[PDB]
C-alpha cells in the first residue's frame, strides 16, 4: 500500500510543477 | 540620566 | 489605557526605562566577575574532562558507591 | 579620549589588512592553528596513535601526509600541553596526538574570530551582516564533523584527520559504519552543494550573456564601470529566456540572490544535522521492511542490499587496521567476500 | 616594524625554515 | 633591506636544512627514525593504551 | 512490513503545510482582489 | 481593549505558494521511505 | 504587508500581546507535559520493574517525574516496584492533571491578556509611547529566578521540605528518592555526586538573589546600554537564545556522557558503559570474590542479579539504534523475560574460548571465540565460507552458568553458534517478541534520543542567536543601506 | 594540591603574562602613540 | 482495532472539512479588512 | 480570455465557521465508532 | 490507541463551543 503513498507524492509534486509552471504570476514592468 |  | 490595582501596584517597576547610569558606569565590577565565572567554568569543565584532578575528587560512576 | 577609545580608534584604522576587535582572538588562533597543520604534516608521526606514518619526515607527500587524531586512550581530553597525559613535555603531546587537539581548537576559536570579523567590517561599512550568517554554514560544519561526532563517540579518535588522504578515508569509515549516503540530512545537503553551484554557474552564464552592449570592444570586461548606477546586464532578457526555456525565471534580482546565498547555507546545516545524527550512532542505516524482505526471500535483491554487503565489507576490511587500538584479529574464513556469500 | 611587517616575517621565516627542512627531507636516503 | 634578506634568508634556509640533516627534528618530535619503528622486544605497532600513564607509557615504548 | 502511525504521519505531515500556505495564499489574494 | 494598532496584513504571492509546496512535496517524497522504514 | 516568516513580529512593540503569546506557548508546553505523560502512562507497563524498567519502554517525561521525587500511582504501584498502600495526590496521574490545568489556566490567562492588551503598566510615564524597562524587569526576573532555585536546593531536594532527589548506587541496583545534604567542598563539583545539585542550587540561589537586587537597583552604564542595544527586545532575546543554547550543550552533554542528574535507572546505560566494560568488570568481580569464598561456579553466578546482568548487554547500549527505528527498545529485540546465564564455550581441548563483544560501531560483527592467550580458536565463516575453525569443527560445547540454564551443557554446532552469536552481545537474555511485534533490530534509549534531539536544538539555537544578534546590532540598517 | 592543579593554575599565569599581558602591551602601546 | 485506514478516515475526514471551512472564513475576513 | 464578468466574491461569516466546525467535529465524533468498528 | 481519537475529538468539540460562544461575531442594530 506504500507504494500507492510513493506514487501519489510523486505525482502531486510533478502537478505542483505544471502548476508553478503553467498558472505562474505572469511578470510586468512596474 | 535617560539615553537619548 | 487601562488602569488597575496590579497595574498601579506593578507601576514603578516599570517606570524608569531608558535611565542610564553616566559613562562606564560598573563596568570593571562586571568584566572582574565575568572572568572569575570564567575561571570556575574553565576549573568545572577541566574536572568533568579529567584533565584536572581536585584531591577527595572521582569523576566515575563507580563514586557513586 | 579614553585607552578603549585610543585602542578603539587604532584597531579601525584603514590600513592593507583591518584588525579590529576580533582580530585579537582571529589572528593569533588561525595563525597557531595554520601552522600547527603544516607542523605536525611536515614533522609530527601518527605511529604511536594510528600506526602510520603522516609527515613529510617519515616520507609521506601533500595527500598521504596529515595531523592524525589523538590515540584513542586519550578520550574526549581537551590533551592540554600541561595536561596530566602530556605533563609538559613537547615530544610526548606531539606522539599522542595532541598537535590536532591544538589544531583543532584554535581553529574553532579562528572560525569564531572570523565570524566575528565579518561582523565587525559590516558594522564599520553600514551594510546588512548576511555573511558571518553565510559563514554559520561552515562553522556548523566543522563544528558537528570536527568536534560533535568524536564527542558523541568514543573519543578523539574518529574524529577527521587534517589530510587529504585522511578526509578520504574519513568518508568511506563513515559510510561503511554509518550508511551516510542513505542518510537523508546527508541527500539534503548533497542537494544544497550541488544546486549552490549550478545556481554560481547559472548566474555568472546567464548575466554574462545578457549584457548591455556598453563598450565598442569585443572584450567586454572593459565596459563595466566601478561606479555604475545602471544594469550593466538585462534582466528582461534573462526572465525571457528561462521563462521560455526553462519554464520559470527568476524576475526579483534581490530574490535571486538571497535563494543563491540560501541554497548552500541551508544544504551546509541539514548536512550538520544529520551528522549530529551520526555523532550518537542515530543513522538512517538500513530500512527494516527490506531487511526482513531479504531475510524472507533469498531471491530479492535491490541496490540498497548491495549497498549493505558493501559496507559490511569495508567494515570487515577496514576494521584491522583503521582501529589498531581494538586489537581486532579477523580470520580469512569469516571476511566477507563476494564468492563467500 | 608594522603590522604589515610583522605579519609578513611571521609568515616568512617560519615558511623559509620548513622550505630548507622539505628540500632536506628530499635528500634522505629512503 | 635585500642586502639583509642577502643573508638573513640563505642562512635560515640552511638552518631549516640542518634541522633535518642533524637529526634535531626526529629528537624535537619524536619522529621514529627508519631504523627504530619496530624493537627487537616489540615486534608490532605500539599504541598507548592509558590516558594518565601515557608519558611512562612512551617512554618505555622509545626507549629502545 | 512496513509501519502504521507511518502513513499518518507522511498524510499529515503533507496535508497541515500544504492546507497552511493554500489558506495564507487565498487570504492574500483576497486582500489584493478587495483593494483593487 | 479597543483596535490595536500593531495589527499588519500577512502576504504569500504565488512564488512563496509554489516554493512552499515544492518543497513540503520534495520533503514528504525524501522521508517517506524512512517513516515507512 | 508581512511576510510569513515576520508574522509575530507583530507583537514586537505591544507588551501585552507579547506576553499573552509566551502565556500560549507555556500553556501549550504544559499542556504537551501532561497529554505525554498520561500517554505514557497508558503505555507504561510496572509489572517487571528490573527486566522492563522504564527506559526500555520509550518513556521519555517519566523519567524526570522520577528524578525529583514523583514515584508512585495511583495504582497502586510504584517505580521501584515496591506496592504503595495511599499513592498520594503527586502521582504521576496528579501530575499530568496538574500540568494539563494549569495549561488550561496559562491559555485563560492569555485570552485575557491577548483581549486587554493596552495597559497603563506597559506605557512610559515620561513618553505614552509603550515600552518595556528591560534591566529592571531583568533584575526582577533574576530575583524570582534565584528565589525558586534556593527553594529547591534547600528544601526540596535536602529533604527539609520536599522528597528529595533519585539517588542510585554505583551499578544502579538499589536506587529511589532521598534526601541528600549539600556538599560545599570540592567534592560538590564532580557530575556524578548528587550532593553537588543541592549544594549547587542553594548557592547559586543565594548568588542570583544578590545579583537581581544589584541588577534592580543599580541602572546600567550609558556605554553598555548603547553597545549591547538594551534598549531593544531582539537583543534580550539573542542573548536568551544564547544562554540557552549553551544550557542545550551543557545537559546533552551530561545526559549522553552520564551524571547524578542521569541515573541509569531511569534513562538506562551510557555507551561508555558498554565501552569499557563498566559492568562486566564488576560481574567478574563479584564473580571472582564469590569463588574467592569457596563458592562453585555455579553458586558465583546465581549470585549476580539479573538487573546487573541485563545492563552489561549491547541491546540496552544508547548507540545501538537508529534515527527511524521508531519505538521502545522492546519494540526493537522484545521484551527480557528472564537471564539465561553466563555461557562458557570449551573446545575438544578444554581451553577456555571467549566470545568478543560486539562494539557499538559494528552494525554487523564477526563472531570470535579466543583463548586466554587471545589465539582465534573458533569462528562463524561469513555466509557460506570454507571454514578450518568451524565451531563444528573444533567441537565447542558451552556450558551455562546461573539463570535459568543453570547446570546445562549444549554440544550439537547449532545451538553452540547460536549462544555464541547471542553473547557476542553481552550477557545472553531471553526475549519474547510476539507482544509487541519486535523486528529485532535495536533501538534507542530515552538518553540517546534527547542527547540527539537537544544537540540539533543547540546548533538550530546558535544559528538563531546568530541571526537574531546579528538583527538587533545591525537593525538601523535592516531595509537596506 | 595534584600536579593537576598547579599545572592548571601555571597555565593560567602563562596566558595572562605570554598572551594576554604582551598583546595588549602592544595595543595601548601604539594605541596611545598613534 | 481497524486498521491505520479507519485512523485515516477519521482524522482526514475531520481535517479536510475544517481546514477548508478555516480558509473560507479567512478569505472573507480577508475581503472585509481589506474593502474597510 | 479576457476578464470574466461571471467573478462572485464567496463570504463565509463566523457563524458559519462555527456551524460547519461544529458539524464536522459532531459527525466525526459519531461515525468513529462505526469506523474503527 | 483509539480512546486517544475519541478525546481529541471530544476535547476539539468543547473547545469549538467554547470559541463559539466566546469569540462569536458580536450582534449589532445596524
Ligand atoms: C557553536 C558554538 C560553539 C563554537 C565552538 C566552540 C569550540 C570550543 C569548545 C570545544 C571543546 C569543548 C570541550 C569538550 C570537552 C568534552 O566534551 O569532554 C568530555 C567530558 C566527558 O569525558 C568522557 O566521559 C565519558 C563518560 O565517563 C564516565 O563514565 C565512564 C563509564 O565507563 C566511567 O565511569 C568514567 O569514569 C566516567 O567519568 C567517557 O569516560 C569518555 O571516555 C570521556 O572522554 O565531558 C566534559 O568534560 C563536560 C561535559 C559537559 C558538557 C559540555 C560539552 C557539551 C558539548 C556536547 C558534548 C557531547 C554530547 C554529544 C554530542 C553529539
Ligand atoms: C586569542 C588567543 C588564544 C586563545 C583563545 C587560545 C585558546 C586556547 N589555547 Mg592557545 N596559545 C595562544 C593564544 C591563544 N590560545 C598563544 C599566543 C600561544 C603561544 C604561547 C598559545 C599556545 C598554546 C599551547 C601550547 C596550548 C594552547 C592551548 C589552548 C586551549 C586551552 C587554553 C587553556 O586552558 O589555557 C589555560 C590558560 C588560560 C585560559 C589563560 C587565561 C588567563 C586568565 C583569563 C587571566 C586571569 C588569571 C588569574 C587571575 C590567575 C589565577 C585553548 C583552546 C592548549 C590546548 O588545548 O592544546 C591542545 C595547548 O596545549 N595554546
Ligand atoms: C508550579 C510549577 C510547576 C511544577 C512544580 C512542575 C513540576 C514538574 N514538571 Mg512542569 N511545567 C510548568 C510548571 C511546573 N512544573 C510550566 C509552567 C511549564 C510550561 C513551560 C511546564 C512544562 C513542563 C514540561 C514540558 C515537562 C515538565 C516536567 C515536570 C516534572 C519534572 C521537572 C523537571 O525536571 O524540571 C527540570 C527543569 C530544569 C532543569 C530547568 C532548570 C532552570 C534553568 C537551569 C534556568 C536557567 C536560567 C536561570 C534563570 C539562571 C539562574 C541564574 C542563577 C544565578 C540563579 C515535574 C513534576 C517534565 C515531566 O516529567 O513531564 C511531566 C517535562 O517533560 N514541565
Ligand atoms: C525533545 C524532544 C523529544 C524527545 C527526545 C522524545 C523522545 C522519545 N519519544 Mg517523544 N514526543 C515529543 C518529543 C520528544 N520525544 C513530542 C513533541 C511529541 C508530540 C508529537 C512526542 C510524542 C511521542 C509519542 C506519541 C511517542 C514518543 C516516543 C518517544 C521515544 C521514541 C521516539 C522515536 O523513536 O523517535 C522516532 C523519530 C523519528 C522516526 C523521526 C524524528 C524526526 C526526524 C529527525 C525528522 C523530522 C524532520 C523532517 C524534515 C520531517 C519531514 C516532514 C515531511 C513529511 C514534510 C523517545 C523516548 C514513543 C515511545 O516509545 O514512547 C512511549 C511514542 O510512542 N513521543
Ligand atoms: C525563544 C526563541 C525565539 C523567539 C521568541 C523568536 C522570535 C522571532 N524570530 Mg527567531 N529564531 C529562533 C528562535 C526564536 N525566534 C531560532 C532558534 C532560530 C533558528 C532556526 C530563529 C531564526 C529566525 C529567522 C531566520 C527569522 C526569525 C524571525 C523571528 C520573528 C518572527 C518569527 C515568525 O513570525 O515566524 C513565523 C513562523 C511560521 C509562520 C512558521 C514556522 C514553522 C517552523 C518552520 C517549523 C514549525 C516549528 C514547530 C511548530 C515548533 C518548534 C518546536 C520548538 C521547540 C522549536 C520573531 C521576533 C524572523 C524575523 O522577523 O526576523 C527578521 C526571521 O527572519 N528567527
Ligand atoms: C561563531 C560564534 C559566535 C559569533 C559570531 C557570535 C556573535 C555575536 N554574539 Mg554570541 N555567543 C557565542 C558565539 C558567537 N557569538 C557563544 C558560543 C556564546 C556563549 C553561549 C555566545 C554568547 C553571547 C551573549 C551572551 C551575547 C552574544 C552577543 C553577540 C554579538 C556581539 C559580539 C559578542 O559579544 O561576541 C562575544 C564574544 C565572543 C563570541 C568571543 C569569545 C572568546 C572567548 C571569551 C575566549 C575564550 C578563551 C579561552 C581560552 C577558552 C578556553 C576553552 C577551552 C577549554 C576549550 C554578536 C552578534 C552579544 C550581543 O550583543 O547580542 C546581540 C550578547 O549579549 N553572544
Ligand atoms: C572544503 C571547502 C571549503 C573551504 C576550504 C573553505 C575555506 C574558506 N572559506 C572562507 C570564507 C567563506 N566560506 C563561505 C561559504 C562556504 N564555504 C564553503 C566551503 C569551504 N570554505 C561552503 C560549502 C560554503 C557555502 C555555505 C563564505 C560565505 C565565506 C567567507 O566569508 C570567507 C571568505 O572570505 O572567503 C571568500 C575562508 C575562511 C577563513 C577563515 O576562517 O579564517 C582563517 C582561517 C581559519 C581560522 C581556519 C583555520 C582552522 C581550520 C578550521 C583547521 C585547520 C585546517 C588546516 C590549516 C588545513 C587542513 C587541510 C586538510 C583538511 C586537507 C576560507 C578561505
Ligand atoms: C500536527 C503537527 C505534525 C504533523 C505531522 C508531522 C509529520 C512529520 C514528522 C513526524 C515525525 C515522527 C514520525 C514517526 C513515524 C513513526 O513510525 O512513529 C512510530 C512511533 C511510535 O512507535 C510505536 O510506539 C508504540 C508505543 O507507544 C508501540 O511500542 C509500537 O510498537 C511502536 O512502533 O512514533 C514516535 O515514536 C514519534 C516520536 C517523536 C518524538 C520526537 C522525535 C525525537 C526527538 C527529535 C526532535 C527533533 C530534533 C531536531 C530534528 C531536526
Ligand atoms: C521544458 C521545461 C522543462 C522543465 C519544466 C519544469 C521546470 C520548472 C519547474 C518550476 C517549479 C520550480 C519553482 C517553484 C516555485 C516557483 O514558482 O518559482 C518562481 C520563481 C520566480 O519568482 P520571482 O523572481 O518572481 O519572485 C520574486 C520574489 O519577490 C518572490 O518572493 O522562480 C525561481 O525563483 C527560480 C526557480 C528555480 C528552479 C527550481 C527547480 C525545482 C525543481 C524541483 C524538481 C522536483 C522533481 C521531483 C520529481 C518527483
Ligand atoms: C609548488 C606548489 C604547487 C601548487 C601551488 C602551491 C600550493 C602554491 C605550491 C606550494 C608551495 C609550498 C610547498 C608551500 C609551502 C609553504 C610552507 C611549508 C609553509 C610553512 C609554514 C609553517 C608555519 C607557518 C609553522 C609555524 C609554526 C608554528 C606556528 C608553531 C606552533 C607551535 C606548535 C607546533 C604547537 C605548540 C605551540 C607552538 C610553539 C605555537
Ligand atoms: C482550555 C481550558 C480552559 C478551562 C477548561 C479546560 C477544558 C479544562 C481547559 C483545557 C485544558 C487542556 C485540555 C489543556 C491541554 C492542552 C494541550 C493538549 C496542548 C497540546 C500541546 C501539544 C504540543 C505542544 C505538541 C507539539 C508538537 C510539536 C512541537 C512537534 C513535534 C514533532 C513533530 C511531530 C514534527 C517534527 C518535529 C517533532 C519534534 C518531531
Ligand atoms: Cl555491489
Amino acid at each position: 500500500m506504500e507504494t500507492l503513498v510513493y506514487t501519489f507524492l510523486l505525482i502531486g509534486t510533478l502537478g505542483v510543477l505544471f502548476f508553478a509552471v503553467f498558472f505562474r504570476d505572469p511578470p510586468r514592468i512596474a | 540620566v535617560y539615553d537619548e | 489605557a487601562l488602569r488597575t490595582r496590579l497595574g498601579e501596584l506593578l507601576r514603578p517597576l516599570n517606570s524608569e526605562y531608558g535611565k542610564v547610569a553616566p559613562g562606564w558606569g560598573t563596568t570593571p565590577i562586571m568584566g572582574f566577575v565575568m572572568l572569575l565565572f570564567a575561571v570556575f567554568l574553565l576549573i568545572i569543565l577541566q574536572i568533568y574532562n579529567s584533565s584536572l584532578i581536585i584531591e577527595n575528587v572521582d569523576v566515575d560512576w563507580a563514586s557513586l558507591g | 579620549r579614553g585607552w578603549f577609545d585610543l585602542a578603539d580608534d587604532w584597531l579601525k584604522r584603514d590600513r592593507f589588512v583591518f584588525v579590529g576587535w576580533s582580530g585579537l582572538l582571529l589572528f593569533p588562533t588561525s595563525y597557531l592553528s595554520i601552522g600547527g597543520w603544516f607542523t605536525g604534516t611536515t614533522f609530527v608521526t601518527s605511529w604511536y596513535t594510528h600506526g602510520l606514518a603522516s609527515s613529510y619526515l617519515e616520507g609521506c607527500n601533500f595527500f598521504t601526509a596529515a595531523v592524525s587524531t589523538p590515540a584513542n586512550s586519550m578520550g574526549h581530553s581537551l590533551l592540554l600541553l600541561w595536561g596530566p597525559e602530556a605533563q609538559g613535555d613537547f615530544t610526548r603531546w606531539c606522539q599522542i596526538g595532541g598537535l590536532w587537539a591544538f589544531c583543532a581548537l584554535h581553529g574553532s576559536f579562528g572560525l569564531i574570530g572570523f565570524c566575528l570579523r565579518q561582523f565587525e567590517i559590516a558594522r564599520l561599512v553600514g551594510i546588512r551582516p548576511y555573511n558571518a550568517i553565510a559563514f554559520s554554514g561552515p562553522i556548523a560544519i566543522f563544528v558537528s564533523v570536527f568536534l560533535m561526532y568524536p564527542l558523541g563517540q568514543a573519543s578523539w579518535f574518529f574524529a577527521p584527520s587534517l589530510g587529504v588522504a585522511a578526509i578520504f578515508r574519513f568518508l568511506l569509515f563513515i559510510q561503511g559504519f554509518h550508511n551516510f549516503t542513505l542518510n537523508p540530512f546527508h541527500m539534503m545537503g548533497v542537494a544544497g552543494i550541488l544546486g549552490a553551484a549550478l545556481l554560481c554557474a547559472i548566474h555568472g552564464a546567464t548575466v554574462q550573456n545578457t549584457i548591455f552592449e556598453d563598450g565598442d570592444a569585443a572584450n567586454t570586461f572593459r565596459a563595466f564601470t566601478p561606479t555604475q548606477a545602471e544594469e550593466t546586464y538585462s534582466m528582461v532578457t534573462a526572465n525571457r529566456f528561462w521563462s521560455q526555456i526553462f519554464g520559470v525565471a527568476f524576475s526579483n534580482k534581490r530574490w535571486l540572490h538571497f535563494f543563491m546565498l540560501f541554497v548552500p547555507l541551508a544544504g551546509l546545516w541539514t548536512s550538520a544535522i544529520g551528522i549530529v545524527g551520526l555523532a550518537l550512532n542515530l543513522r538512517a542505516y538500513d530500512f527494516v521492511s527490506q531487511e526482513l524482505r531479504a531475510a524472507e526471500d533469498p531471491e530479492f535483491e535491490t541496490f540498497y542490499t548491495k549497498n549493505i554487503l558493501l559496507n559490511e565489507g569495508i567494515r570487515s576490511w577496514m576494521a584491522a587496521q583503521d582501529q589498531p587500538h581494538e586489537n581486532f584479529i579477523f580470520p580469512e574464513e569469516v571476511l566477507p567476500r563476494g564468492n563467500a556469500l | 616594524f608594522t603590522f604589515r611587517w610583522l605579519a609578513i616575517h611571521g609568515l616568512a621565516v617560519p615558511t623559509v625554515f620548513f622550505l630548507g627542512a622539505i628540500t632536506s627531507m628530499q635528500f634522505i636516503q629512503r | 633591506y635585500w642586502i639583509i634578506h642577502s643573508i638573513t634568508i640563505p642562512a635560515l634556509f640552511v638552518a631549516g636544512w640542518l634541522f633535518v640533516s642533524t637529526g634535531l627534528a626526529y629528537d624535537i618530535f619524536g619522529t621514529p627514525r627508519p631504523n627504530e619503528y619496530f624493537t627487537q622486544e616489540r615486534q608490532q605497532v605500539p599504541l598507548v593504551n592509558d590516558r594518565f600513564s601515557a608519558k611512562q607509557e612512551l617512554e618505555d615504548l622509545t626507549k629502545g | 512490513n512496513v509501519s502504521v502511525a507511518a502513513y499518518l504521519a507522511v498524510l499529515l505531515g503533507t496535508f497541515v503545510p500544504v492546507v497552511f500556505l493554500i489558506t495564507l495564499f487565498i487570504q492574500s489574494e483576497a486582500r489584493k482582489a478587495a483593494e483593487s | 481593549s479597543g483596535p490595536n494598532p500593531n495589527k499588519q496584513p500577512v502576504e504569500l504571492n504565488r512564488t512563496s505558494l509554489f516554493w512552499g509546496l515544492l518543497l513540503i512535496f520534495v520533503l514528504a517524497v525524501l522521508f517517506s521511505s524512512y517513516f515507512f522504514n | 504587508g508581512l511576510p510569513w516568516y515576520r508574522v509575530h513580529t507583530v507583537v514586537l512593540n505591544d507588551p501585552g500581546r507579547l506576553i499573552a503569546v509566551h502565556l500560549m506557548h507555556t500553556a501549550l508546553v504544559a499542556g504537551w507535559a501532561g497529554s505525554m505523560a498520561l500517554y505514557e502512562l497508558a503505555v507504561f507497563d510496572p509489572s517487571d520493574p528490573v527486566l522492563n524498567p522504564m527506559w526500555r519502554q520509550g518513556m521519555f517525561v517519566m523519567p524526570f517525574m522520577a528524578r525529583i521525587g514523583v514515584t508512585d500511582s495511583w495504582g497502586g504501584w510504584s517505580i521501584t516496584g515496591e506496592s504503595v498502600a495511599n499513592p498520594g495526590f503527586w502521582s504521576f496521574e496528579g501530575v499530568a492533571l496538574a500540568h494539563i490545568g494549569l495549561s488550561g489556566l496559562l491559555f485563560l490567562a492569555a485570552v485575557w491578556h491577548w483581549v486587554y492588551w493596552d495597559l497603563e503598566l506597559f506605557r512610559d510615564p515620561r513618553t505614552g509611547n509603550p515600552a518595556l524597562d528591560l534591566p529592571k524587569i531583568f533584575g526582577i526576573h533574576l530575583l524570582l529566578s534565584g528565589v525558586l532555585c534556593f527553594g529547591f536546593g534547600a528544601f526540596h531536594v535536602t529533604g527539609a521540605w520536599g522528597p528529595g532527589i533519585w539517588v542510585s548506587d554505583a551499578y544502579g541496583i538499589t536506587g529511589k528518592v532521598q534526601p541528600v545534604a549539600p556538599a560545599w567542598g570540592p567534592e560538590g563539583f564532580n557530575p556524578f555526586n548528587p550532593s553537588g545539585v543541592a549544594s549547587h542550587h542553594i548557592a547559586a540561589g543565594i548568588l542570583g538573589f544578590a545579583a537581581g537586587i544589584f541588577h534592580i537597583a543599580v541602572r546600567p552604564p550609558q556605554r553598555l546600554y548603547r553597545a549591547l542595544r538594551m534598549g531593544n527586545i531582539e537583543t534580550v532575546l539573542s542573548s536568551s537564545i544564547a544562554a540557552v543554547f549553551w544550557s542545550a550543550f551543557i545537559t546533552t552533554g551530561t545526559m549522553w556522557y552520564g551524571s547524578a542528574t542521569t541515573p541509569i535507572e531511569l534513562f538506562g546505560p551510557t555507551r561508555y558503559q558498554w565501552d569499557s566494560g563498566y559492568f562486566q568488570q564488576e560481574i567478574e568481580r563479584r564473580v571472582e570474590n564469590s569463588l574467592n569464598e569457596g563458592l562453585s561456579l555455579s553458586e558465583a553466578w546465581s549470585r549476580i542479579p539479573d538487573k546487573l546482568a541485563f545492563y552489561d548487554y549491547v541491546g540496552n547500549n544508547p548507540a545501538k539504534g537508529g534515527l527511524f527505528r521508531a519505538g521502545p527498545m522492546n519494540k526493537g529485540d522484545g521484551i527480557a523475560e528472564a537471564w539465561l546465564g553466563h555461557p562458557i564455550f570449551q573446545d575438544k581441548e578444554g581451553r577456555e574460548l571467549t566470545v568478543r563483544r560486539m562494539p557499538a560501531f559494528f552494525e554487523t560483527f564477526p563472531v570470535i571465540l579466543v583463548d586466554k592467550d587471545g589465539i582465534i580458536r573458533a569462528d562463524i565463516p561469513f555466509r557460506r565460507a570454507e571454514s578450518k575453525y568451524s565451531i563444528e569443527q573444533v567441537g565447542v560445547t558451552t556450558s551455562f552458568y546461573g539463570g535459568k540454564l543453570n547446570g546445562q551443557v549444549f554440544t550439537d554446532a547449532p545451538t553452540v553458534k547460536k549462544y555464541a552469536r547471542k553473547a557476542q552481545l553481552g550477557e545472553v537474555m531471553e526475549f519474547d517478541r510476539t507482544t509487541l511485534e519486535s523486528d529485532g533490530v535495536f533501538r534507542s534509549s530515552p538518553r540517546g534520543w534527547y542527547t540527539f534531539g537537544h544537540a540539533n536544538f543547540a546548533l538550530l539555537f546558535f544559528l538563531g542567536h546568530l541571526w537574531h544578534g546579528s538583527r538587533t546590532l545591525f537593525r538601523d540598517v535592516f531595509s537596506g543601506i | 594540591m595534584t600536579p593537576s592543579f598547579s599545572a592548571f593554575i601555571n597555565s593560567l599565569l602563562a596566558g595572562l603574562f605570554i598572551v594576554i599581558i604582551p598583546i595588549g602591551t602592544a595595543l595601548l602601546i601604539v594605541s596611545q602613540s598613534d
